[PDB]
């Protein structure tokens, strides 16, 4: 599917950064990221955040918060951008979210796209999505599939720099 | 005990850049830095300042966060971009200090022992000063009360050096009001300071009313104090004083008098010379 | 081929204009530099936020002054903090000698292009820009192969001779040969103004204060006897009044002297100080028993 | 019949069309005025 000129953020995924919070042991937070029938499940409540860290800033335009049709998928969505620190559940559902999101049965199918506000998603370093609740009101929701779709910002990586021209030891 | 904190413009517009960082995304309370600067005879001089991750928690308003490592790594690259300042206190944003201060303040204490806390209100924009300058203090209360941490207050003001003054005096160019005064603006200088005047003496009304219905603790002292600027009145009604008032009423009229007239000449015959003007240029024309 | 349009805009935050004069004039004999962090939001403006200084070194504003790992633990840290921005260019100061890049600072700047096709450099003059002026050019190299098409390669837009024309003391160093300017302007928002605007605000006490008569009555005194000689002169020269062309009187007398420029101006100090001073005296009469 | 005439011309059919024949029948540009302003033209952004 996707949209002209967009491509999924998989490989834009950094391991090292993303964490979930009440991922059950069993079914982990990298099944949810393989397009495969491995999905994600919430042990110890219906709540869940799935935090993903991108390599360099990149933009938004759909997300693909797939679930299960048992009705353990996702109902409610919270986003946030750029988080400076890891999230709390308390303070989660305080704080206001960029996109407050309302799925709908029709997104959660295989073939749904959900589309964000591509305004405010600009320069996303690390989005933290915030599952409040799963369709059929189960003990434990479930994430069949979910993955970002945007296009990179280019970024300058200082750390390569290094010289292009010149001559070292030059001074004004 | 330092007599003024003297709060350059470039921390109050860090701080702000710093509340928006946060706020933006992470909606939270006061956002707590450190501050910069070089001391003086007793004048503490802020001269710069950096954010410092800080979390906490409504619950038990003691499970809260400061890094330490990032604060000591931070000072050690300003130190290298600038070795006149010294780590001299700690700001935050939240406009009525916490429960968590004073712990807080004693981490402070452990990198700069005289350490004062400026709280900038960053969120308002009213009468103005928005920084708050206080210290700690742990004395026995004298007058036989018990003791405590307590934050004391130093006098606060804003003020510039050279190079930040150049840039804040381009940085408004578009609402500086002229340093002449004229007589419009010195007016409304009066306006505001009436309406100052009234808003510090409500603040204290309530407080009065405050210790009057009991709500808060009598303080015994500074108690008092309110009670010695209500002595120094001035007592107008005086006789001595009402003739002495209207001599110098009357010596500043008979000059506005003389200042009225000299106008009034200079105006009709400048509506000579233009009624010649335009009637001399009205033959003229023929 | 991608043109920098003149309508592109170097936006400089509240923050980084007073954070960039003053570690100019922190090390003012000398040059300093450091690198701004922005985002190129897009390619008609390249935003920068806030800027960190570089540590002074021997070597300079060079590309060997930029300590890599100064920069790169930096930049980790303040992304803690919350500010995530990416190296949008570098800047350095030019104790006096204007706003233009030397030799060795366009090496530099080809280096930082070489990582972001714009990153932008400034400059920014602690001596010069010392009153509200604020002499701080902001230039990207024009890469000398476009020598065949257009220099300044913009398209359609009309704002590239407005804020500025090009400056003499810089066109000599190699402008729109070499270098050419981007248009700089400040994102001032309110809630920064308003904090700014109390570095020079008075407060409640002030207006109030009665000034001092002693001092006063002196002034009084002594702009009163001022003008008084004033209009002798207002005197003899209207009574002179003559009339042998006068307007080419009125205009071969013109050394800002007595008729009016002397004249009444003395009277709007005269009054404006004596209204201002008596409304506060009743003021107080009133608001103080 | 009549009222398909109503309509074609209520569209803005006839009016383009015979604003057209107008146009081009009486059409009369002095080219010369151009030329001497595109060798005037240093080759600036005036192109445009
Ligand atoms: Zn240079």
């Amino acid at each position: 599917d996707i949209p002209k000129g967009y491509m999924d953020l998989m490989p834009f995924i950094n391991k090292a950064g993303c964490e979930c919070l009440n991922e059950s042991d069993e079914h982990g937070f990298d099944n949810c990221l393989r397009k495969d029938t491995t999905f994600l499940e919430s042990d110890c409540d219906e709540q869940l955040l799935i935090t993903v860290a991108f390599n360099q800033p990149v933009k938004l335009y759909s997300m693909k918060f797939q679930g299960p049709d048992n009705g353990q998928g996702p109902k409610y969505v919270k986003i946030f951008i750029n988080l400076p620190r890891s999230m709390d559940f308390e303070e989660a559902e305080r704080s206001e979210p960029t996109q407050a999101l309302e799925l709908t049965e029709d997104d959660i199918k295989e073939d749904g796209i959900v589309p964000l506000r591509y305004v405010k998603f600009q320069n996303v370093n690390s989005v933290t999505i915030f599952v409040q609740s799963n369709q059929g009101e189960e003990e434990t929701t479930r994430i069949s599939y979910f993955t970002f779709i945007g296009t990179p910002v280019q970024a300058t990586n200082m750390n390569d720099f290094k010289r292009v021209v010149g001559k070292k030891g030059e001074s004004h | 005990a330092v007599q003024k904190v003297v709060v350059h413009p470039l921390v109050l517009l860090s701080v702000v850049d710093h509340f928006n960082r946060i706020g933006k995304v992470g909606n939270q309370k006061r956002v707590v830095g450190v501050l910069l600067g070089s001391w003086q005879k007793k004048v503490l001089d802020v001269s710069n300042s950096f954010a410092v991750p800080f979390d906490e928690d409504d619950k038990d308003d003691s499970v809260w966060f400061l890094d330490h490592d990032y604060l000591e790594n931070m000072y050690g690259m300003f130190k290298k971009v600038n070795a006149r300042e010294r780590i001299v206190g700690w700001y935050h944003t939240g406009p009525k200090l916490h429960k968590n201060d004073i712990a807080i303040n004693e981490l402070m204490k452990r990198y700069c022992p005289n350490s004062v806390l400026v709280i900038i209100d960053v969120k308002p924009k009213d009468l103005g000063l928005p920084t708050e300058a206080y210290i700690s203090v742990e004395e026995v209360h004298d007058d036989g009360t018990p003791t405590s941490k307590t934050f004391e207050h130093v006098t606060s003001e804003i003020g510039a050096e050279e190079a930040e003054e150049v840039g804040v005096e381009h940085l408004l160019r578009d609402i500086k009001d002229t340093t002449v005064g004229t007589l419009s603006q010195r007016i409304t200088n009066q306006v505001h300071g009436l309406k100052g005047l009234n808003s510090k003496l409500l603040d204290i009304r309530s407080y009065l009313e405050k210790v009057a219905t009991g709500k808060l603790p009598i303080n015994h002292q500074i108690i008092y104090q309110l009670q010695d600027v209500f002595n120094l009145l001035p007592d107008v009604s005086l006789q001595e004083f009402v003739k002495a008032f209207y001599l110098k009423t009357n010596d500043q009229m008979v000059v506005v008098y003389l200042a009225s007239l000299i106008r009034s000449v200079v105006a009709l015959h400048n509506l000579i010379n233009n009624k010649i003007a335009n009637r001399d240029a009205e033959k003229k024309e023929g | 081929a991608p043109a920098v349009d003149t309508a592109e805009q170097v936006y400089i935050s509240s923050l980084a204009l007073l954070k960039m004069l003053k570690h100019g004039r922190a090390g003012v004999p000398m040059e300093v530099m450091g690198l701004m962090l922005g985002e190129f939001v897009d390619d008609y403006t390249v935003r920068v936020i806030d800027v960190f200084a570089m540590p002074q070194s021997g070597t300079g504003v060079s590309v060997e002054a930029v300590d890599p790992v100064f920069q790169a633990k930096m930049l980790d840290m303040l992304k803690q903090t919350g500010r995530p921005e990416m190296v949008v260019g570098w800047y350095h100061s030019h104790p006096g000698f204007g706003c233009w890049l030397s030799g060795v600072d366009i090496n530099t700047q080809q280096s930082f292009e070489a990582l972001s096709e714009r990153a932008v450099a400034v400059v920014v003059d602690p001596i010069q820009s010392v009153k509200g002026k604020v002499v701080i050019d902001a230039f990207r190299l024009i890469n000398a192969n476009m020598m065949v098409l257009g220099h300044e390669p913009r398209q359609t837009t009309s704002n590239l001779g407005h804020l500025n024309k090009p400056s003499i003391q810089a066109l000599i160093h190699g402008l729109n040969r070499h270098y050419y300017s981007i248009t700089i302007n400040y994102r001032k928002n309110e809630l920064e103004q308003k904090m700014l605007l109390n570095l020079h605000k008075k407060s409640w006490m002030e207006g109030l204060t009665l000034q001092d008569y002693s001092e006063h009555c002196k002034h009084n005194e002594s702009v009163v006897k001022e003008m008084l000689e004033l209009a002798k002169n207002y005197n003899k020269a209207v009574e002179e009044e003559d009339k042998m062309t006068p307007e080419q009187l009125a205009i071969k007398n013109v050394g800002k002297q007595d008729p009016k420029r002397h004249l009444e101006e003395h009277v709007d100090v005269l009054m404006t100080s004596n209204i201002v001073q008596c409304l506060a005296a009743m003021l107080d009469t009133v608001v103080f028993k | 019949d009549q009222t398909l005439k109503m309509i074609k011309i209520l569209s803005g059919e006839m009016a383009i069309e015979l604003h057209l024949q107008f146009l081009i029948r009486n059409n009369n540009t002095d080219l010369m005025i151009l030329k001497n302003t595109k060798d005037a033209v240093r080759n600036s952004v005036c192109h445009t």
